[PDB]
């Protein structure tokens, strides 16, 4: 097995960024008076 | 203080609270099954699939 | 304006609950899966180790991963730092599951009070996860981890081994937990209006 972890970390960071962006959109919807 | 609300009021709860103590049966009737269902779900999923 | 206000508050509350469930799933996954740190090209032996469980190769040009470790038996955990990190991540999982249970209180209790209760619970889960992720690298001095990774590995130093998806996912879980905590605080103070 190739012992390189690049795509794995990439997909992990992408999913995390998606979740965090959704939650910052939640802050946006709140703080937009 | 972006709200300018006192932090203890903004975050914590000194307002009201206990008083709502007679309704503990009503709380428990829904609380205990939910806690047990969550425990069973995490337990079985962890032991059967994730490990 | 008031009906739009109520509609937005209800929608954001539902979204907050959904993201809380997602973060609970993330917390369970990072607690269980042993992919926090892993081998590299220059490592003497292959394998990986998580909070308590770890697999290591025999070293005969194959997989042959011998796997050992279990949180239900602290004797098998390599180090006290690993024990502390596993305990703190478990406490965070318990706290977030406690909030998911406390979702039931929305039927009876005041919505602002329930929102503040999960705000504090999620914040405490975030601190527990932060403590676990700071304490977990402390245990890399253990003999088993040194054997797996190399001599260059040490306290607060990766060495030859590399972080894998579970560790960065735990960091993402910290960020999500803190964000959801503040979201719950703002929702609780918004419901009263
Ligand atoms: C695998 C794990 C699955 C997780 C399972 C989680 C399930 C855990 C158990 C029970 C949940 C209870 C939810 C009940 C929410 C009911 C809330 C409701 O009745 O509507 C109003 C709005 O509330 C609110 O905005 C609060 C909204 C609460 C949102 C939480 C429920 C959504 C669950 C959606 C499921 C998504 C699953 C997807 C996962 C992939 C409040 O009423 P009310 O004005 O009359 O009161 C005023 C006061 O004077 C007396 O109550
Ligand atoms: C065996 C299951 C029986 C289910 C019966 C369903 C009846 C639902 C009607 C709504 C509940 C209700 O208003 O009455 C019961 C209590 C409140 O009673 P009261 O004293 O306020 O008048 O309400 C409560 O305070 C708690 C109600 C909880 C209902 C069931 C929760 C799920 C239980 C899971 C079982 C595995
Ligand atoms: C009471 C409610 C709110 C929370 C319940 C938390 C539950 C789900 C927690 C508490 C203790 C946890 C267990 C602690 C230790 C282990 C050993 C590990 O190798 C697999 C997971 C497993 C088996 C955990 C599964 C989840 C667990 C059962
Ligand atoms: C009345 C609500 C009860 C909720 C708790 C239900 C838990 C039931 C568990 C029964 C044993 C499950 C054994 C599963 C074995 C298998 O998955 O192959
Ligand atoms: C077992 C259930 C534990 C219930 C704990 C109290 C929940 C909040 C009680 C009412 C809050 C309020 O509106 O004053
Ligand atoms: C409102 C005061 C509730 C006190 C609960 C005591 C629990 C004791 C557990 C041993
Ligand atoms: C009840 C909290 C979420 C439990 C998630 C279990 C792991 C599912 C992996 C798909
Ligand atoms: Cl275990």
């Amino acid at each position: 097995d190739s012992r390189d972890y690049s795509t794995e970390l990439s997909v992990t960071v992408a999913v995390g960024a998606s979740l965090l962006f959704l939650n910052i959109l939640a802050f946006a919807a709140l703080y937009y008076k | 203080c972006l709200d300018g609300k006192d932090c203890a009021s903004f975050f914590c709860c000194f307002e009201d609270c206990h008083i709502r103590i007679a309704k503990m049966d009503s709380y428990a009737r829904i609380f205990f099954p939910t806690a047990f269902c969550l425990f069973n779900l995490v337990y079985w999923v962890s032991y059967l699939y994730l490990g | 304006y008031h009906e739009h206000y109520m509609r937005n508050s209800r929608a954001i509350g539902v979204l907050w609950a959904i993201f809380t469930i997602c973060f609970a799933i993330i917390n369970v996954v990072v607690f269980i899966q042993p992919y926090w740190v892993g081998d590299s090209v220059s490592t003497p032996k292959p394998g990986y180790f998580g909070l308590f469980h770890y697999c290591v190769g025999s070293g005969l040009a194959g997989r042959e991963l011998t796997c050992r470790g279990s949180f239900t038996d602290f004797s098998t955990i390599p180090s006290s730092a690993f024990k502390a990190a596993a305990f703190f991540v478990l406490l965070s999982m318990v706290l977030i599951l406690g909030c998911i249970t406390c979702f039931s209180l929305f039927f009876f209790c005041n919505t602002a009070t329930v929102y503040k209760i999960c705000a504090w619970m999620q914040l405490l889960a975030a601190l527990c996860l932060v403590l676990g992720c700071m304490i977990f690298p402390d245990g890399w001095d253990a003999e088993t981890i040194r054997d797996m990774c190399g001599a260059k590995t040490g306290k607060y130093s990766l060495g030859d081994c590399s972080v894998r998806w579970a560790y960065i996912l735990a960091i993402i879980g910290i960020l999500n937990a803190l964000i959801l905590s503040f979201l719950a605080f703002v929702l609780g103070n918004r419901q009263t209006d």
